[PDB]
RNA sequence: GGAGCGUCGGGCCCAUACCCGGCCGUCGCCGGCAGUCGAGAGUGGACGGGAGCGGCGGGGGCGGCGCGCGCGCGCGCCCGCCCCCGGAGCCCCGCGGACGCUACGCCGCGACGAGUAGGAGGGCCGCUGCGGUGAGCCUUGAAGCCUAGGGCGCGGGCCCGGG
RNA sequence: ACCCACCCGACCCGUCUUGAAACACGGACCAAGGAGUCUAACACGUGCGCGAGUCGGGGGCUCGCACGAAAGCCGCCGUGG
RNA sequence: AGAGGGCGUGAAACCGUUAAGAGGUAAACGGGUGGGGUCCGCGCAGUCCGCCCGGAGGAUUCAACCCGGCGGCGGGUCCGGCCGUGUCGGCGGCCCGGCGGAUCUUUCCCGCGCGGGGGACCGUCCCCCGACCGGCGACCGGCCGCCGCCGGGCGCAUUUCCA
């Protein structure tokens, strides 16, 4: 008899993704195989996000993705977003980007072809640089979802500022015992 | 092209097994000096007190620097602060063993785990035999028999242990680098005791097999390695 | 004179009878057909002494030999002729069962076609 | 009995609503015989615009 | 698909998911949102505080489309009219300014998030807000109400 | 492409067969039929296909054109050969690893002529 | 003259505990393999002039960074070569690459495996009907039924023989 | 796998229970039947499409519906959510 | 009629019999052997096949080699032409290129300041040839090399067959 706990010896993290199409998984047969061959963990970090969920590889958008390739010595580059591409209406001029996504948005797309810019799909970006030397490996915010805003210490909790699930706002929906002083008391 | 890289393949060959012979032959000179420090270690002990007892005087020879920690008791039933202990010496199934330096803070982490474990003194015989037929690296955490000294370099030889002997050195003579090559060795995995044990639930002192026996832990190595 | 297979290995099981089910044995109505049992105090589902044996994976066949018929092969249930071309490259390590539904007819056509190709029949000698 | 967050929400089914409840599987019949009803008008009404006035 | 749910899988098993000690029983709680303010409080006053209790004023004929005032930011104004118009200006050289009609769009107030391109307009809208001027103006623009 | 639609069929394609703990896959100028992406006749741009001849005397190869696949009724080009066995083995090795067509594949080429040699003769006692 | 009681020896007995080995599963390995050298790896390769037995004349270190299977060499004859795998013959081959590669595949190393209530995963487990699909099966005998017949699967179950 | 013998092991299941072989209840035997469903609303997770949008209803245009009470299309494409 | 008028199939409980085996600790059960039965696979030697080789016997025809024909592959000279990506030149399709636009013009036209249609303009989609480049599985034609098949020749130190 042996005395550790069995209790996390199961790691949980995703393996494969848990998507079915084929397109997608080409691109995991692909670099599954760069990730594994290659010193590159770039291809490691791509190859990690192409096994993730929707939820989990956010939209970026393109005024993001602008000011990210703004910042100072990443110019003549390429950005890299295993999630889509769109279009930010409030920001006109767009610089001649190079680009790498699953997706891009049809005004995003147009946008970026119109300034000079390039898209790459990610069969494409592996020819053009299989170790991932010269690439901006963005993100998009992960906590965007209105989902988190109800996440956290519970409404109704003293310091919380916590979106309680509630039918609809409005005067009479919530808004009385336990928020204001007036009716009992508040948090 | 073709006979100039053939050439240049065989050069190569060759000044590989130039560096393996040169390894080899440091590793046979290494032995060759642990073999003269043993010896010396040995009758410089004795020389003191023959010297002591001259006068009428007494030699009180060093405390020992490193002890073998048997667990000699299983793993039902046994306290938070103990069980916590036992496995900050890796010694979690029964009949587990491990090297341990001895000083004010470990001596007293096993005076907390006393009526759990048999320990005491090693042999030089002891850490050979040990070493030998039960000596097993942690590389990349797999438990992996020390078949060859290129798994002891590949781990310990950023820190001058390049062989088994290399090791045995320094966990008998407690180096600067015993944590590491301490650490290195898994747990040995022990058989039950042969002839069996006297008492498990009591004190060596008192008739039984815990606690600290010193010199006589070396007879209970045997039975069981 | 019968096919050989490539490769006939001492197959080696590590358990021979059937787990049967509690209490099949006391009851027409209980089947022998296993069935964990889920009774609070259940004798064989905590393990006594003396008591029937519950499967684990623990009994598992070892890999080489596992569905390896006492011949050597393992089976594959043919259904007709065309389906028997198939195993024309493996032979040495698959044999052919015809199915029961099969007609004594083209049983027979079969049983020749295979013989043609040296395939292993399971259910040769038969419908007549 | 409400369990840790979620809209404390007041369903309307406390009446006799199975009593009431109105499929749609009427709706393409429906759809036609409106249509055919639609045409027929029209045809009735001959030169006359099928709209109305 | 009944196929893929848990039912199929607690088949054999006695209690169903639902444990042995407490059972599943009909209605242990009080159907509904029954002890809100004794024996359910603590989730009502930890998940939605503030449901007890009246506030503010009754408002009886509420009747919607009256206060019915859709707004749009200085953000995406040019968003409103066709690229081409905020093209042939920052050209022209006549110094012109298109003409947006927000009310055209479906907005009635013109509030003033965002960075408005320096390049002059001429909004036509039902309200505008202090700052939402204040930024039309700075761009070289005037605002215009509408009824 | 060639994986793209192996990644369509590969579960669930007619030619395709489980059953009996083993797979198989019935597509023609599949030489040894494997469900497999290397031996599938249909996906490949350049295919063998070992087939007996309908004689009962002899083999046939069935090379696949490049020309034009798209066009199926003149994207297989047949090929009878009748030979003393050994000939007959050779004429197909030739055939597969000195034109540098599916290179991959011949070893299970020969093997396929072969039994299919073995199967044409007086059989057995 | 214990088969009693108190003190102690040797010796032997056996648990699912410990050790070694087999086999099954699970977990872990930034695990390996879409076709390449390489085992404390501590380089490889142009290419130009100047030359040659020269070399890089550095620690009782006991040694890793440098040395004795060649660097230049045997052949053509001090000068030239030091040549190509459609052929070096291969323990490594960078010219092309499994018997192997259903990449949801295949392979290797370690570790571990009680379980009610409860949770999750996988079931080429099982029932009935629908779209597809098997140039499936079936009066030369379907379904069901029965079987001291033959087997497979850890098991749910399944397949064959005879009736 | 049928029967028999022998050595060792071995109390009857289900259930409520801190505790069941119980002097706790249910159960003579076999067959068939037999219990976590559907609708609505919410939330989180996951998959897909599009993305500062998205949306399809409801309605309409295309057929006697064999398959269709489907399928397709709509400045209704957005009244509106 | 092993379908006989409540009759297709005809399970189980339960009963009768026939056969076999057992029988003082109620039966039944798990593990482990033994004995007997039932069938099943044999063997009237199972010495099981397959390569390659050596030998001694018979056997027909060819490989090797060219020659003629067909078909296939691969290649570069991209040689010649079709093919299409990115770029530049034609402002050439632009009215013989259409849609879209809150871009403009009511110098226009038609219908009643508005509607429809022209006409400018912008965005988008198409012709002409030249140049550079990815020369891309997107094809043809010749030439080359290689492969395979058919037919010619090659009569036997080759060539398969058979035992
Ligand atoms: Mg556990
Ligand atoms: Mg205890
Ligand atoms: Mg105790
Ligand atoms: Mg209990
Ligand atoms: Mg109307
Ligand atoms: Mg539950
Ligand atoms: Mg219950
Ligand atoms: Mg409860
Ligand atoms: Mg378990
Ligand atoms: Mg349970
Ligand atoms: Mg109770
Ligand atoms: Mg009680
Ligand atoms: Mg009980
Ligand atoms: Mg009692
Ligand atoms: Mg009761
Ligand atoms: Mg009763
Ligand atoms: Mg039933
Ligand atoms: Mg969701
Ligand atoms: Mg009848
Ligand atoms: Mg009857
Ligand atoms: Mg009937
Ligand atoms: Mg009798």
């Amino acid at each position: 008899g042996v005395d550790i706990r069995h209790n996390k010896d199961r790691k949980v993290r995703r393996k494969e993704p848990k998507s079915q199409d084929i397109y997608l998984r080409l691109l995991v047969k692909l670099y599954r195989f760069l990730a594994r061959r290659t010193n590159s963990t770039f291809n490691q970090v791509v190859l990690k996000r192409l096994f993730m969920s929707r939820t989990n590889r956010p939209p970026l958008s393109l005024s993001r993705m602008i000011r990210k390739m703004k910042l100072p010595g990443r110019e003549g580059k390429t950005a890299v977003v295993v999630g889509t591409i769109t279009d930010d209406v409030r920001v006109q001029e767009v610089p001649k980007l190079k680009v790498c996504a699953l997706r891009v948005s049809s005004r995003a797309r147009s946008r970026i072809l119109k300034a000079g810019g390039k898209i790459l799909t990610f069969d494409q970006l592996a020819l053009d640089s299989p170790k991932g030397c010269g690439t901006v490996l963005l993100s998009g915010p992960r906590k965007g979802r209105e989902v988190y805003r109800h996440f956290g210490k519970a409404p109704g909790t003293p310091h919380s500022h916590t979106k309680p699930y509630v039918r609809s706002k409005g005067r009479k929906f919530e808004r009385a015992r336990g928020r204001r002083a007036s009716r009992g008391y508040k948090n | 092209n073709f006979a100039e890289l053939k050439i240049k393949r065989l050069r190569k060959k060759f000044a590989q097994k130039m560096l393996r012979k040169a390894r080899r032959k440091l590793i046979y000179e290494k032995a060759k000096h642990y073999h003269k420090e043993y010896r010396q270690m040995y009758r410089t002990e004795i020389r003191m007190a023959r010297m002591a007892r001259k006068a009428g005087n007494f030699y009180v020879p060093a405390e020992p620097k490193l002890a073998f920690v048997i667990r000699i008791r299983g793993i039902n039933g046994v306290s938070p602060k103990v069980r916590k202990v036992l496995q900050l010496l890796r010694l979690r199934q029964i009949f587990n063993g491990t090297f341990v330096k001895l000083n004010k803070a470990s001596i007293n982490m096993l005076r907390i785990v006393e009526p759990y474990i048999a320990w005491g003194y090693p042999n030089l015989k002891s850490v050979n035999e040990l070493i030998y037929k039960r000596g097993y690296g942690k590389i990349n955490k797999k438990r992996i028999a020390l078949t060859d000294n290129a798994l002891i370099a590949r781990s310990l030889g950023k820190y001058g242990i390049i062989c088994m002997e290399d090791l045995i050195h320094e966990i008998y003579t407690v180096g600067k680098r015993f944590k590491e090559a301490n650490n290195f060795l898994w747990p040995f995995k022990l058989s039950s005791p042969r002839g069996g044990m006297k008492k498990k639930t009591t004190h060596f002192v008192e008739g039984e097999d815990a606690g600290n026996r010193e010199d006589q832990i070396n007879r209970l190595i045997r039975r069981m390695n | 004179a019968a096919l050989r297979p490539l490769v006939k290995p001492k197959i080696v099981k590590k358990r021979t009878k059937k787990f049967i089910r509690h209490q099949s044995d006391r009851y027409v109505k209980i089947k022998r057909n296993w069935r964990k049992p889920r009774g609070i105090d259940n004798r064989v589902r905590r393990r006594f002494k003396g008591q029937i044996l519950m499967p684990n994976i623990g009994y598992g066949s070892n890999k080489k030999t596992k569905h390896m018929l006492p011949s050597g092969f393992r089976k594959f249930l043919v259904h007709n002729v065309k389906e028997l071309e198939v195993l024309l490259m493996c032979n040495k390590s698959y044999c052919a069962e015809i199915a029961h539904n099969v007609s004594s007819k083209n049983r027979k056509a079969i049983v020749e076609r295979a013989a043609q190709l040296a395939i292993r029949v399971t259910n040769p000698n038969a419908r007549l | 009995a409400p369990s840790r967050n979620g809209m404390i929400l007041k369903p309307h089914f406390h009446k006799d609503w199975q009593r009431r409840v109105a499929t749609w599987f009427n709706q393409p019949a429906r759809k036609i015989r409106r249509r055919k009803a639609r045409q027929a008008r029209a045809r009735r009404i001959a030169p006359r615009p099928a709209s109305g006035p | 698909p009944s196929r893929l749910r848990k039912t199929r899988k607690l088949r054999g098993h006695v209690s169903h998911g639902h444990g042995r000690i407490g059972k599943h029983r009909k209605h242990p709680g009080g159907r509904g949102n029954a002890g809100g303010m004794h024996h359910h409080r603590i989730n009502f006053d930890k998940y939605h505080p503030g449901y007890f209790g009246k506030v503010g004023m009754r408002h009886y004929h509420l009747k919607r489309n009256q206060s019915f005032c859709p707004t749009v930011n200085l953000d995406k104004l040019w968003t409103l009219v066709s690229e081409q118009t905020r093209v042939n200006a920052a050209k022209n050289k006549t110094g012109a300014a298109p003409i947006i009609d927000v009310v055209r769009s479906g907005y009635y107030k013109v509030l003033g998030k965002g960075k408005l391109p320096k390049q002059p307009v001429i909004v036509k809208a039902k309200f505008f807000s202090r700052r939402a001027e204040e930024k039309i103006k700075g761009v070289g623009g005037a605002c215009v109400l509408v009824a | 492409s060639a994986h793209l639609q192996w990644m369509v069929v590969r579960n669930c394609s007619s030619f395709l067969i489980k059953r009996n703990k083993q797979t198989y896959s019935t597509e023609p100028n599949n030489l040894k039929a494997r469900n497999s992406f290397r031996y599938n006749g249909l996906i490949h741009r350049k295919t063998v296909g070992v087939e007996p001849a309908a004689d009962g005397k002899g083999v046939v190869v069935v090379m696949k054109r490049r020309s034009g696949q798209r066009k199926p009724a003149t994207s297989y080009v047949r090929t009878t050969i009748n030979k003393n066995a050994r000939a007959t083995l050779s004429s197909i090795r030739h055939m597969i690893r000195k034109n540098k067509y599916h290179p991959d594949l011949r070893m299970a080429a020969i093997r396929r002529a072969s039994a299919i040699l073995r199967s044409q003769k007086p059989v057995m006692v």
